[PDB]
């Protein structure tokens, strides 16, 4: 009983969160590309310091 | 330095084994959520109830 | 009856939404930068063009 209850709760929140997959890919996406371009400027800098 | 993008890895793993559990076990989740009430009375302790 | 579970079945959800709030701030705040360069890029563009 416990334990079906605690599935029960816990599922509506599993398919609550399984839509965001598609979001969180672009997300990841366009921030991993920025950090690319910070990588690239970070270099560029410490390269010009000196 | 956000380094942020280790955390939106870790929601898409989380995301993609609920889908993945989704999948799984929603046929057996569905058929349970309508008479789940019943788990709290078993045969052999009706009788001592 | 089917009111109460509807909104036992929705209380999941609108806590997981409502934990939302703050990577939303983060990503308003750095979206709201972007604009900032556009319209000066623009701007800059514009006046130079003329």
């Amino acid at each position: 009983w416990q334990s079906a209850r605690e599935l029960l709760r816990d599922w509506p929140s599993q398919r609550h969160l399984a839509d965001r997959v598609q979001p969180l890919r672009m997300r990841l996406s366009e921030l991993e590309q920025r950090l690319n371009n910070q990588q690239n400027a970070e270099r560029l800098l410490s390269e010009f310091c000196k | 330095l956000i380094d942020r993008v280790e955390e939106v890895r870790e929601e898409m793993d989380e995301a993609q084994e609920a889908a993945r559990f989704l999948q799984q076990h929603g046929s057996a989740l569905t058929k349970l959520e309508p008479m789940v009430a019943v788990l709290q009375s078993d045969p052999q302790q009706h009788e001592q109830l």
